[PDB]
């Protein structure tokens, strides 16, 4: 089965260095681009770095550029993140994310379990922080972007993720309308221009969690604040 | 006895093909002409679309 | 002017072209041989020495060979013979001991003459104008034994030569090479093989190398 | 210049007629008859183009000798046509240097061939601009004549650049001799080892064609560049008027021989390649 | 005695069928469509050139989205193309390089191919591992695989060189129905728009109409003088066109049970490899051995235009479901996308 196991996290002193590893099994690692995404405690998701398939393209976030180095070992199916000059702002759970890019693909479909590190631009807005919900009732979640995510090729590069309590984020909607594999049809993504809505018909207990909207129109990838659903 | 067995099958097959209902060629020709006329406007190869509507600019 | 995922899709295509280029380079260094002949003519014995199409891979002196056997297909030959246009050479197997035999299916056609019509069509085929032929004459030891009992006059009525093995073997070789109606574009390499022979692979390597070198001399424009 | 002008007018007329007809037919084969090309045929396409441009420069030189060495088209056009002739003569030499290197490797890549030709054309074009700029900047050129002997006392930079080309030629001609000799001897021994085979005379014939390419390149180009060192040194040093006109006559006659390769480049490829002979016949 | 008597009855039945067809041949399609205006000159330009195949291309098939297509070449590579951008979406290495046909599933989740190996291999395009893998190898044919067409994700029809066509259950890997009756190698097949019938052309110069569910031959169409290499249903399913080695294309009608029109020219002396219709069916595009693709007027049998952009045989062609463009594959290892301009 598809697996992504992170290791190397732990308590480090400020200004130190730490090496994060992501071992991949059950899929063609060399065919997938890889991202590092971190989540500060009691905070939302934050994109860190990206390395393409074949290691030809590498991108970094501005807050980490120059201090973090991302690399991969295709024969060993291992993804690396070399970190230096670690600050207290870097204390977060770091997730290993696979993403393949071709016509009709679903990037960000699988997330790793994450590793915890403790140290001693289009704006995506989710104004509604929390929504009280009851099972069997329809819920809508709204997302906004400072720039239009609709490209001239007809795609709207908006993604929806669900992070259940204690679990890694899961892809629900990719490119603002398509439903991710393994996701019930009750989830539906609708949007236009800068305003997007995620409709959840017949809400269930499993749907409880935090929902993040991410833009993939251009780098750096930015996440919304997140909308929490509670019973 | 392979040839005699094949002969029985071939004769039986020709009976099925000979019992079908056939319409006139003029009736069949009119339907082909009618179908082309009805869908002529929505045929990009017959009537090329403006460059704005052409995905292969 | 591309999106973020569009620029990543193009990079994926560029990697595909890189792998396609590498596979083309690897495939262009391999010798492809089309193995032909009649049934029970020693062809099976050749494969050992070296329901659709049977492919055999072997390496000899830093050279990789691909041998394609299409004797198991009873369909129309002209509907798939163009698929082998471009092989390095054609390995044609002829059984010398079958000169006095009669074709089992037809019951009135000489077995040796059945090989000539197969050889004539392949050699003069429009898809193999520039393809050399490696003619293997198998069963030479059994051919000598049948010579003493059954003379070559049965196979060739207009054969005034002696009944010795050397004269009989050379006459058959000349008849096959005379079926080549294009003696300039292509060349025919004739070898006398046997069940116990071990130099058959060497002759293929020598003949293939001769074909490969003469292909370069045409590319360079010096020939 | 009574005898020399008569010889050049007839000599260049023969080259122009054979060169224009010969190269156009060659330019047809590489474009029309052939759809896919290998590295060798890529170079020979550009050699045909370079030799064709050299042929189009001949009518300007022919018309000059017809009017008894009276030039009227202007100083700007005389320098453009005069430098364009030498530009294409050294594109052929450089490319034929690459053909010998390409043939040597194959006997003893299409994308890499196209880059080589584009680099050569751009580098050769830059040299064409360099000569034009260095020659027109001085601005001491009479409009009454062209293609004449010039003692370049005040144009030492122009003469030194020419000297580099002559040294550049002897590096390429060394490569051509070192390759076609190795090709010819490689195919001669192979014919000895493979004597017993259905066709062993192909290697002997192919090795013969290797020496014919070397001989045509040697006969056409070596006499000109061997004497060019004398021609350059006479321009710089002070020499007698009698000696100066001997060097001019020798250079112009050898320049006819050097131009004759523009006709023997297509003809040599037609006869050596059996494919083109069969296609024509 | 019995054999001689039976073969005389077959001739009587053939005469009965021939008389029945002649009885309903009151008029000709040419006479009916004489009054209508011609389509004029059809000019198509090469919008895209798909490069990357290193050998002869033998088959191509559009996906139902009119954007993705799969092509097969005998370099042992199945390639899926994004026709809008010319990007390569996948490159599937084939176990057997002697591929002769390829098909794109209407759902887009599977592709199929097969050749001289007598096997139809099904490839899964949507896997969690991110690569294309073989999902099924359909064995059972005793000759080379010449054509294959999906009915859905679980059913596929294949024609082989063993003179038979088969309907396969992909999940079980077994051929549920076998279609016998051709006396030569079946070279092509075309599915009806409702996927309840399909026509196949063989080397016996005859085209047979088969019932998928019932499993028998309903009608037999003759008239060609050489092997049929290509066949394509009319968009309404009531007619089909064939292409043979005799340099002719013929339009047969299912309900009239006879040929309606012949598409041939005196200059054309080469065999035909592929045929297809435009979305409205007014244009018949045929690929030829003379390196060209001729666009015919289906109703008036006039050569509307020529697609001359290949240096070897045009081995395959296909028109998108929306009718926007036509792709041509060729032995020169290139694919080209064509459409006109206002
Ligand atoms: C001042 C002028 C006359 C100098 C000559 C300019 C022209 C004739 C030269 C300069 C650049 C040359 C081109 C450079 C590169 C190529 C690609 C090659 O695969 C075909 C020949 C071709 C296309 C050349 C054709 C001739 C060319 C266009």
């Amino acid at each position: 089965d598809v697996q992504l196991v992170e290791s190397g996290g732990g308590l480090v002193q400020p200004g130190g260095s730490r090496k994060l590893s992501c071992s991949a099994s059950g899929f063609a690692f060399s065919s997938f681009g890889m991202h590092w995404v971190r989540q500060a405690p009691e905070k939302g998701l934050e994109w860190v770095a990206y390395i393409s398939s074949g290691s030809g393209t590498i991108y970094y976030a501005d807050t980490v550029k120059g201090r973090f180095t991302i690399s991969r070992d295709d024969p060993k199916n291992t993804l690396f993140l070399q970190m230096t000059s670690l600050r207290s702002e870097d204390t977060a759970m770091y997730y290993c994310v696979r993403s393949i890019y071709y016509y009709g693909s679903s990037p960000f479909d699988f997330w790793g379990q994450g590793t915890t590190l403790t140290v001693s631009d289009i704006v995506m807005t989710q104004a509604t922080s929390s929504v009280p919900v009851t099972p069997g009732e329809s819920v809508s979640i709204s997302c906004r972007s400072s720039k239009s995510l609709l490209h001239s090729n007809g795609n709207t590069y908006l993604y929806w993720f669900l992070q259940r309590p204690g679990q890694s984020p899961q892809l629900l909607i990719y490119r603002m309308s398509n439903l991710a594999s393994g996701v019930p049809d009750r989830f539906s993504g609708s949007g236009s221009g800068t305003a997007f809505t995620l409709t959840i018909s017949r809400l269930e207990a499993e749907d409880v969690g935090v929902y993040y909207c991410m833009q993939h129109l251009e780098y750096p990838l930015t996440f919304g604040a997140g909308t929490k659903l509670e019973l | 006895t392979a040839s005699i067995a094949q002969a029985r099958k071939l004769v039986e097959q020709l009976k099925m093909e000979a019992n079908i209902d056939r319409i006139k060629v003029s009736k069949a020709a009119a339907d082909l002409m009618a179908y082309c006329e009805a869908h002529a406007k929505e045929d990009p190869l017959l009537t090329p679309v403006p460059a704005s509507e052409n995905p292969f600019r | 002017t591309l999106s973020a995922e569009d620029k990543a899709a193009v990079e994926r295509s560029k990697m595909i072209d890189r792998n396609l280029r590498e596979d083309g380079e690897k495939a262009a260094r391999e010798v492809k041989l089309l193995l032909l002949g009649a049934g029970e003519s020693g062809k099976n014995t050749i494969v050992k020495q070296m329901t659709g199409i049977v492919e055999t891979h072997f390496t000899f002196k830093d050279l990789h060979f691909k041998m394609f056997d299409v004797g198991a297909q009873r369909s129309e030959r002209k509907k798939w013979i163009h698929c082998f246009e471009g092989v390095t050479a054609i390995i044609f197997c002829v059984a010398l001991s079958d000169y006095d035999l009669v074709l089992a299916e037809d019951e009135e056609m000489n077995r040796m003459h059945a090989s000539m019509k197969l050889f004539d069509s392949i050699c003069n085929n429009k898809w193999f104008t520039d393809t050399s032929i490696i003619l293997f004459l198998n069963k030479k030891d059994l051919f000598e034994e049948k010579i003493k009992k059954s003379p070559l006059t049965i196979c060739y009525p207009e054969y005034a030569g002696s009944n010795t093995y050397e004269e009989a073997a050379a006459y058959i070789q000349c008849q096959f090479e005379d079926l080549n109606k294009r003696k300039d574009t292509k060349e025919i390499y004739t070898h006398f093989t046997c069940s116990t022979d071990t130099k058959n692979v060497q002759f293929v390597f020598d003949a293939v190398t001769d074909v490969i070198i003469k292909n370069n001399l045409k590319d360079c424009g010096l020939f | 210049e009574k005898l020399l002008s008569t010889v050049l007018t007839t000599s260049y007329s023969v080259i122009f007629i054979v060169g224009l007809v010969g190269n156009i037919i060659a330019l047809y084969v590489f474009l029309g008859i052939h759809r896919k090309r290998n590295s060798i045929q890529i170079y020979l396409l550009n050699v045909a183009i370079a030799d064709l441009l050299l042929i189009f420069c001949l009518p300007f030189r022919i018309m000059y000798h017809i009017n008894q060495n009276k030039w009227t088209l202007g100083v700007i056009l005389c320098k453009v046509v005069g430098t364009l002739f030498y530009m294409n003569m050294y594109i052929s030499i450089i490319l034929l240097g690459f053909i010998s290197l390409d043939r040597y490797i194959k006997i003893n890549t299409t994308k890499q061939s196209i880059y080589v030709c584009c680099i050569v054309w751009m580098l050769a074009l830059g040299g064409f601009l360099t000569m034009i700029i260095l020659t027109l900047k001085k601005g001491g050129h009479n409009s009454t004549m062209c293609f004449h002997y010039r003692d370049k006392h005040n144009a030492k930079g122009e003469a030194i650049f020419n000297f580099i080309l002559v040294v550049m030629f002897w590096l390429i001609f060394l490569l051509i001799i070192l390759s076609y000799i190795k090709i010819g001897k490689n195919l001669l021994r192979i014919s000895k080892r493979r004597s017993k085979f259905p066709n062993s005379g192909k290697y002997a014939t192919t090795a013969r064609n290797s020496f014919i390419v070397l001989i045509i390149f040697t006969i056409c180009f070596v006499p000109y560049h061997a004497f060019r060192f004398i021609y350059i040194s006479s321009q710089l040093n002070v020499s007698s008027c009698y000696w100066k006109e001997i060097v001019h006559k020798t250079n112009e006659i050898m320049l006819v021989l050097s131009s004759f390769n523009s006709c023997l480049d297509p003809v040599m490829y037609f006869l050596m390649s059996s494919n083109i002979r069969k296609i024509m016949c | 005695s019995e054999l001689d008597q039976l073969r005389q009855e077959a001739e009587q039945l053939k005469n009965q069928i021939r008389d029945a067809r002649k009885a309903c041949a009151d008029a000709t399609l040419s006479q009916i469509t004489n009054n209508i205006d011609p389509v004029g000159r059809i000019q198509m330009r090469t919008r895209r050139t798909l490069r990357g195949h290193l050998a002869k291309i033998y088959a191509m098939h559009w996906g139902t989205d009119s954007r993705l297509l799969v092509s097969a070449s005998q370099d042992g590579k199945l390639i899926i193309w994004d026709s809008y951008t010319t990007n390569k979406v996948h490159a599937i290495p084939l176990r057997s390089s002697w591929v002769m046909t390829c098909a794109y599933a209407p759902s887009g989740n599977y592709v199929a191919c097969g050749g001289l190996d007598n096997i139809c291999s099904i490839y899964n395009l949507k896997t969690r591992e991110g690569n294309v893998r073989v999902s099924r190898e359909l064995a059972g044919h005793t000759g080379y695989l010449s054509c294959c067409r999906f009915l859905d994700d679980n059913q596929i029809v294949t024609s082989s060189g063993d003179t038979t066509c088969a309907l396969w259950d992909i999940e079980t890997g077994q051929q549920t129905t076998t279609f016998t009756g051709h006396t030569g190698d079946v070279m092509s097949l075309s599915l009806a728009p409702d996927t309840r019938l399909f026509v196949s052309g063989a080397c016996d110069a005859s085209a047979k109409l088969w019932d998928v569910r019932e499993g028998m031959c309903r009608q037999t169409f003759t008239g060609h003088e050489s092997d049929i290499n290509a066949i394509c249903f009319f968009p309404n399913g009531n007619a089909f066109a064939t292409g043979s080695d005799d340099a002719t294309c013929r339009l047969f009608d299912l309900r009239a049970d006879q040929e309606l029109m012949t598409y041939s020219h005196d200059n054309i002396i080469c065999g035909i490899t592929s045929v297809s219709f435009s979305k409205s069916g007014r244009l018949l595009l045929a690929g030829y051995d003379d390196f060209n693709c001729n666009v015919w007027d289906a109703l008036k049998a006039d050569r509307a235009g020529v697609l001359a952009g290949h240096d070897n045989r045009v081995s395959c062609l296909g028109v998108t479901d929306d009718g926007m463009a036509v792709a041509t594959g060729s032995w020169d290892s290139f694919l080209k996308i064509w459409n006109g301009s206002s």
